[PDB]
């Protein structure tokens, strides 16, 4: 039976519903950007593309390692899913550490969110994304415990294939948003 | 699956065909320029229901036809054993609590009750999660 | 004493019945103290109006099972 | 204007209203059969009613009468 | 009307499916509710307190009644424990008829009481006042056991 | 021979037999008992809201109430009106009665089904208690236009609560949404195809998708929004866009919702006309086709709210909102042709559906007379605007919700509601509407807007208002025998033991007991068209069902 999988289609539907609020989240971005005429960033901002890249790698290898660790699991091997779901979890909290750093020393030194309007858009574009990544942090801690309770089965196989598509998702739209913020300007 | 994807496609091309029209015709003849803010609206509509529909397409091509997309098809085919469907439980009440104690939280600038409400959302998400899945007390 | 096991299973467990004179009158006594508490030093009248509406409600509620049960619906 | 006017137009037309489609509607007549007359035949089908409380054929007495 | 009359159908199982038209009931009891009621928990409440079934019928007898009483008792849910009170109001007969598991525990000087009662009440046109009266004595009357 | 049954059916239940089930149910149907009741309680301190609204409009002149109080009146009567009935009611007639038109044993997601609901409830409860706050609840509009809501005008703490309750509740919608879409596309008969399946169905599908487009970016504004308020976070400065940044995602979301409370009841009185005029459904693929259609254009028209702001682009959104006009119309012409030459009865399901045909019709007849941008000049933000969307509002929701009421009402408690009863709520209701928002129309036509809490009595409209408030006050006297009806039809009233009490009726939910058991079904006949309960209980019907079923 079940020939099509149901947590599959919720999550998938859900993932849309995000994608809308990620789009509510561009367009307060994009509009006050054809406001400010000029320097757009504006009196003390200046973004470092030196250590906004190494973040974005570490974030794409992270997506790699949970694919590898999906692969692991499609075959009824829970040790490999457990170290190849570590590896993603400690490549994703390497990101936010450094989106972390990035945020204090873009901080003590001009740019904050009642300090200009440039600010507070890019602070909520990239702060509502790294609430998206602890989340999913959280979710593959808490499919490792799970894991670790019980006798493997395909509900297991299915729990680790719906976090890992909802991880490739953050990655994309942290594509997107790195891309707009950093590139285009 | 294949009426699923279908509908998902025709909401999907005429999204896509009004976003285009609008994005160009307010390029032109506006008073300011492209709008920037309904654009982005349905660019992203129109990202909805490709993600989706094309979720259904790959399922459905590679899909034996089902009891429920086949005609003459018997009520005796359907026969079997269906999924798990949890009976009685009293978690949702208590994530429904945890979140409400947050968004009061927040609503009422307090920083504590804030904090006190995300650990009570990841508790009680904590307990829905592993309630199928707890073992035998080992005593 | 005792009430019928189909209502309470457990009911020859532990204590399973309370008369319903206690009810009653406790009803009353505390719409009486919800009138007696207009009584003071509270200028305005936001609050009579939440006191006598609470008492209105006990007393109908007190009235409702006692005629119901008076009649036979209940019991 | 007319302030007494209008306080009594709010206040009564709505009941007024009321008692006349109230008038109108419950006075009719309901689908439920009518009471049977012990005068009449009994006309209905047999009826057995039971009692359902005691959850889980030799005949041990009985008795008559003729009203 | 033996042949699933009109509406009801034979489905997979042996379950009958019946329809009935937008403005017509499916009861048919020539009793108001507010006295089908007041049946019904006496019927409830003393069937409980004697740890016995009570029944009632009301259908025609035109037979030896006694005879056709106890062929009828045994349609019961549990007859071997049950009391049944049959009426006929055109032969105009009350009939009271046991179980063997009911029985000497209080049914011989109750079942009398109720005929006298249920008689008492007819003698006026009250169907219904006189089975409420004749369970309430007989239920009152039988003990548990 | 004989079969015993009990003199009259159980009345209540035994001692402690709701509660904890109450707490701990993961049962669609209780769950969807549970959503009419709280949203009818929310109903009636809504309509509370209202007539103090009425009666303070009456006799010009300030003479009760105040002008903040009038102010958070009207706001929060709409926000309950709006967020806390009718969205919720939807969700309540889908899970009273979508697994059984399908013929499943169950939702997708039955823990993820209570919590929508618990999320419902609590948010709304955290929205209206603003009330008890010094400063009051909320006090703009509805809408909550764009430099109001700062932290330098209104700084209250009821709009803090207004921006969490509606975010708690908008989270509770999307999850419900994903459950029926999952539910409608798995969890379906091993004989129902996708155009087998009621319109209903259809139309819940179809607003499910629209809550999923609309609601997160309601949330994503307000969370924005709760930034400004709190942080000081230029979002929605008036340097910036910020102005019509706010119009545009708010009135994104805001069109897509009065389409997604309008669908489901379509769909309530296309599955009641067919049982009432013993006929098939006119259409069956033009109705489902006009449902993709309003969908599809109910996306593109939200700046038909922002005509006079002189900053969008009129012949675009007037183009759009004159297209989405026409399939409503065909609609229309098809639940017509359904009762075209029947054999009609008229219970209180069909009375109250002919009751929403005749107020719909004129609410949108209004609307697109609404809809030219030069007349929208004139008439915009006044009464006449009011009048049209309470005709639509009332006519769709209001009279489809009663009709499904009343009709569903047997299939739920096997327990039938009394039709006397019925046909004096209908009269009161329709009487009542039908005086209190009529010469509106007029009212806003000459100079009068909407949101004034006091006018003078040398401009004119003071016999109007007083006429508008006889028939609220009718309306509001209106309730009483629905509530006794409810109240004592649940527990006395002439018991259903068959299936189908409204007999010729389709959709397979009338295939089963009439309280459906654990699981919905005991078996299940044989999926052959969109009416098999039809062809279930009427067998020597299919050949001539089948023979003229082209005709016209
Ligand atoms: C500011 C500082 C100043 C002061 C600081 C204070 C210092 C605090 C230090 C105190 C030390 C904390 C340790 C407490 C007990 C340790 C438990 C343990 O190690 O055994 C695992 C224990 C195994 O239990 P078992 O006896 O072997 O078998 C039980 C059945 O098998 C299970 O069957 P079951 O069906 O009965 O399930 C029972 C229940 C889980 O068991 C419980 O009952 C947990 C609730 C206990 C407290 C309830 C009090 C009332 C709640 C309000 O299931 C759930 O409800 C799932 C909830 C998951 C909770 C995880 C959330 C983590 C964040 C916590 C904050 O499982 C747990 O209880 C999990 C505990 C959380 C993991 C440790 C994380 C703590 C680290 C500290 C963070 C900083
Ligand atoms: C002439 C023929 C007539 C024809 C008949 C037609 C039938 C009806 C037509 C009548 C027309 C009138 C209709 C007008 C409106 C009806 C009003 C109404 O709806 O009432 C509810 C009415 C009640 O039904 P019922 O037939 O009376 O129930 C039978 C009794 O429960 C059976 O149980 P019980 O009554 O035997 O139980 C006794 C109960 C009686 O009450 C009830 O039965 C239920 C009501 C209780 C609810 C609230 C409890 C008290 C809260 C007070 C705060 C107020 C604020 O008393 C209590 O236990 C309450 C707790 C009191 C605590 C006392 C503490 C004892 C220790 C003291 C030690 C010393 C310390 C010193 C101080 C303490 C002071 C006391 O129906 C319902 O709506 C609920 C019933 C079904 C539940 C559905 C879920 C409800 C959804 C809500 C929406
Ligand atoms: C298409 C289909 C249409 C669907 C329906 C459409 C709806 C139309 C609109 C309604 C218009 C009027 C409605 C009148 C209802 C008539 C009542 C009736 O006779 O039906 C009996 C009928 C029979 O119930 P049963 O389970 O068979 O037997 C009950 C047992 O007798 C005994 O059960 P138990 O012992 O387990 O306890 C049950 C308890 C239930 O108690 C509670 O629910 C606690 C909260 C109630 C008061 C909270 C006020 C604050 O009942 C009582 O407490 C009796 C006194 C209640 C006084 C209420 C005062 C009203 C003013 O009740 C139902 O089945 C209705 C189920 C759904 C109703 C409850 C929904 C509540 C959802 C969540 C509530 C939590 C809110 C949290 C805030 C509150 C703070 C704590
Ligand atoms: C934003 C709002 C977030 C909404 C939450 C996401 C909803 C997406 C649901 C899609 C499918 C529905 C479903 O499968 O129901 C399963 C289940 C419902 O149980 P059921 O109805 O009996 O169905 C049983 C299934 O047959 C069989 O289900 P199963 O037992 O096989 O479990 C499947 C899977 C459930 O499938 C998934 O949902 C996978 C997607 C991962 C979600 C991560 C998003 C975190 C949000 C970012 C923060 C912004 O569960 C897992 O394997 C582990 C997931 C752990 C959830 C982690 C959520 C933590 C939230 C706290 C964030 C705070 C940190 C920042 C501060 O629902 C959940 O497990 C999640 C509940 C979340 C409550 C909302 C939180 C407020
Ligand atoms: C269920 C709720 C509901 C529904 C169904 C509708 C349906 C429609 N609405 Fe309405 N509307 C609201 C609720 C609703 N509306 C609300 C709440 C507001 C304002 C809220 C606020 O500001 O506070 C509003 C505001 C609103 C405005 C802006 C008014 C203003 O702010 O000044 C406009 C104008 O463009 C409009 C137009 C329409 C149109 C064209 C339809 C169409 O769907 C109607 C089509 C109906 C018809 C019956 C046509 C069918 C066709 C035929 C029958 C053939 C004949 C065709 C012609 C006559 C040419 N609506
Ligand atoms: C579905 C939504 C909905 C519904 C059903 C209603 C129902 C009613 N509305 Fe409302 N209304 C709106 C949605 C709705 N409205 C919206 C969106 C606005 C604009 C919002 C904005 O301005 O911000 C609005 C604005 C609005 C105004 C304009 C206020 C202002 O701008 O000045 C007026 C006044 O004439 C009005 C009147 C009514 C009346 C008389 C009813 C009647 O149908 C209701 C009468 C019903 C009853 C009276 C209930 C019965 C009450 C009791 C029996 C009390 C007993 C109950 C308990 C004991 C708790 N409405
Ligand atoms: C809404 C969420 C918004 C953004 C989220 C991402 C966080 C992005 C983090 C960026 C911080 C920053 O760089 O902002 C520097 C400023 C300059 O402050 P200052 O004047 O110079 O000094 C004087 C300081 N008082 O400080 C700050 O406002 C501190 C920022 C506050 C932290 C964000 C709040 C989190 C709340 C979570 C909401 C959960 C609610 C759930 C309920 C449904
Ligand atoms: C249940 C919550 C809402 C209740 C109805 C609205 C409450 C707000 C106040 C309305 C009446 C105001 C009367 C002021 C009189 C002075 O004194
Ligand atoms: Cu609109
Ligand atoms: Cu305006």
């Amino acid at each position: 039976l079940n020939r099509p999988n149901m947590v599959s289609v919720g999550t998938i539907v859900w993932l849309s519903s995000e994608l809308m609020f990620f789009a509510g989240l561009f367009a307060m971005y994009f509009t006050a950007r054809a406001q400010a005429g000029g320097a757009w960033p504006p009196e003390p901002t200046e973004l470092n593309l030196a250590l906004a890249v190494p973040v974005t790698l570490v974030l794409i290898a992270s997506s790699f390692t949970c694919q590898m660790g999906v692969f692991a699991a499609e075959r009824g091997d829970v040790f490999g899913l457990r170290r190849w779901y570590v590896i993603t979890f400690l490549m994703g909290l390497f990101f936010v550490l450094g989106q972390g750093y990035e945020y204090i020393h873009l901080v003590e030194h001009g740019t904050t969110i009642p300090g200009s309007a440039y600010g507070s858009v890019f602070y909520l574009a990239t702060g509502f994304h790294g609430l998206h990544v602890i989340g999913g942090l959280v979710a593959f801690v808490l499919l490792l415990a799970r894991t670790k309770m019980s006798k493997f089965t395909p509900a297991q196989a299915t729990a680790a294939i719906v976090v890992s598509y909802y991880w490739h998702f953050v990655d994309i739209v942290w594509i997107a948003l790195f891309a707009t913020i950093y590139f285009v300007r | 699956m294949h009426i699923e994807a279908r509908l998902f496609e025709i909401l999907t091309a005429f999204f896509a065909l009004a976003a285009v029209v609008y994005a160009v015709l307010t390029a032109m003849f506006a008073t300011g320029g492209v709008e920037w803010a309904g654009t982005t609206a349905l660019v992203l509509t129109t990202g909805l229901t490709l993600i989706t529909g094309t979720f259904f397409r790959f399922v459905a091509r590679r899909l034996d036809t089902r009891p429920e997309d086949y005609e003459d098809a018997e009520i005796s085919d359907g026969a079997g054993e269906l999924g798990f469907f949890a009976p009685h439980s009293w978690w949702p009440i208590l994530i429904s609590l945890s979140f409400s104690t947050a968004a009061v939280g927040a609503a009422l600038w307090l920083p504590w009750l804030i904090a006190a409400g995300v650990a009570f959302v990841i508790t009680s998400v904590c307990g829905l999660v592993f309630e199928y899945y707890w073992g035998p007390e080992k005593h | 004493t005792g009430v019928d096991v189909e209502d309470v299973p457990s009911a020859e467990w532990g204590w399973s019945h309370m008369p319903i004179g206690v009810m009653h009158i406790g009803g009353l006594l505390s719409a009486a103290f919800l009138l007696v508490m207009m009584r003071g030093n509270h200028v305005g009248h936001v609050e009579d109006w939440f006191l006598i509406g609470f008492a209105a409600v006990i007393v109908a509620l007190v009235g409702r099972n006692w005629w119901l049960r008076r009649r036979g619906w209940i019991r | 204007m007319s302030t007494a006017l209008t306080h009594g137009l709010i206040g009564g037309v709505p009941l007024v209203l009321f008692a006349v489609l109230a008038l109108i509607f419950l006075t009719r007549k309901g689908p439920h059969p009518d009471t049977y007359k012990m005068s009449d035949p009994w006309t209905h089908a047999p009826i057995l009613w039971a009692a359902e409380e005691p959850r889980e054929v030799v005949i041990g007495g009985g008795a008559s009468g003729k009203w | 009307e033996l042949d699933l009359p009109y509406g009801s159908a034979l489905t997979s199982s042996g379950r009958i499916s019946a329809v009935t038209e937008p403005g017509e009931l499916s009861v048919h009891y020539p009793f108001p509710t507010m006295d089908l009621v007041v049946l019904d928990d006496a019927l409830k409440y003393g069937s409980r307190a004697a740890k016995a079934r009570f029944a009632v019928y009301i259908g025609p007898l035109g037979a030896d009644t006694a005879a056709t009483a106890r062929e009828i008792l045994a349609n019961v849910p549990t007859p071997e424990n049950a009391v049944l009170l049959a009426v006929s109001p055109d032969q105009r007969a009350i009939e009271v008829v046991y179980g063997a598991d009911v029985k000497g525990r209080g049914i011989e000087s109750a079942a009398p009481l109720g005929v006298s009662a249920a008689a008492a009440s007819f003698k006026e046109g009250n169907l219904i006042d006189g089975l409420i009266s004749a369970v309430r004595v007989m239920s009152a009357g039988v003990s548990p056991a | 021979e004989l079969e015993a049954r009990r003199p009259f059916p159980e009345r209540m239940g035994p001692k402690g037999n709701l509660i904890y089930k109450l707490i701990t149910t993961t049962d669609h149907k209780l769950i969807g008992i549970m959503y009419c009741v709280v949203c009818f309680a929310f109903f009636l301190v809504g309509g509370l809201m209202a007539l103090f609204m009425r009666t303070e409009l009456a006799m010009p002149g300030l003479q009760f109430l105040s002008n903040e109080q009038f102010n958070q009146l009207f706001t929060m009567h709409g926000t309950v009106m709006l967020l806390f009935y009718a969205t919720p009611i939807v969700f309540g007639f889908a899970n009273l009665v979508l697994p059984l038109q399908i013929g499943a044993p169950d939702v997708a997601f039955p823990r993820l089904n209570a919590l929508s609901f618990w999320l419902f409830l609590f948010g709304a409860l955290i929205a209206i208690a603003g009330f008890i706050t010094p400063g009051g609840a909320a006090d703009f509009g509805w809408t909550a236009y764009s430099p109001l809501t700062d932290a330098i005008h209104s700084p209250g703490a009821g709009g803090d609560l207004w921006i969490m309750g509606l975010a708690v509740g908008g989270l509770g919608t999307i999850l419900g949404g994903v459950n029926m879409i999952t539910t409608v596309v798995c969890m379906r008969a091993p004989g129902m195809t996708m155009f087998r399946m009621p319109i209903f169905t259809w139309n819940i599908l179809v607003t499910s998708i629209l809550v999923l487009i609309a609601f997160p970016i309601l949330t994503a504004a307000l969370f924005g929004l709760a930034a400004d308020r709190h942080l000081g976070a230029h979002i929605y400065d008036p340097a910036n866009g910020g102005v019509l940044l706010w119009q545009h995602l708010f009135w994104f979301f805001g069109h897509p919702e009065v389409y997604i409370i309008a669908l489901p009841f379509f769909g309530i009185v296309s599955e009641i006309f067919p049982v009432f005029s013993r006929k098939p459904i006119f259409g069956y693929t033009t109705l489902i086709y006009a449902t993709l259609a309003i969908a599809a254009l109910s996306v593109a028209v939200w700046a038909h709210h922002m005509y006079a702001t002189g900053a969008v682009l009129l012949p675009f959104f007037s183009f759009m909102t004159f297209l989405i006009a026409v399939p409503t119309g065909i609609k229309f012409f098809n639940w017509i042709g359904t009762m075209w030459k029947g054999q009609l009865t008229f219970e209180t399901p069909m009375l109250f559906s002919v009751g929403f045909l005749i107020t719909f019709l004129l609410g949108g007849l209004s609307g697109v007379l609404l809809a030219s941008p030069p007349l929208d000049f004139h008439v915009t933000d006044s009464y006449f605007v009011i009048a049209h969307f309470h005709y639509v509002l009332f006519g769709t929701i209001v009279f489809a919700t009663y009709a499904g009421i009343y009709f569903w009402f047997p299939k739920m408690t096997g327990r039938l509601l009394d039709e006397r009863l019925g046909k004096l709520h209908f009269w009161l209701t329709f009487i009542g509407f039908h005086t209190t928002f009529l010469v509106q129309h007029w009212l806003g036509d000459e100079g009068m807007p909407r949101r004034y809490a006091d006018y003078l009595p040398t401009d004119g409209f003071t016999t109007l208002n007083v006429i508008s408030t006889v028939g609220a006050f009718i309306l509001g006297v209106s309730m009483l025998p629905f509530v006794w009806n409810v109240f004592k039809s649940w527990r006395y009233g002439e018991p259903v033991t068959v299936d189908d009490p409204w007999g010729y009726g389709n959709s397979l939910e009338w295939a089963t007991s009439c309280p459906p058991p654990r699981h919905n079904f005991t078996e299940l006949p044989r999926i052959r068209s969109e009416r098999p309960a039809f062809e279930l209980h009427y067998p020597h019907m299919v050949e001539r069902m089948r023979a003229e079923a082209h005709v016209g």
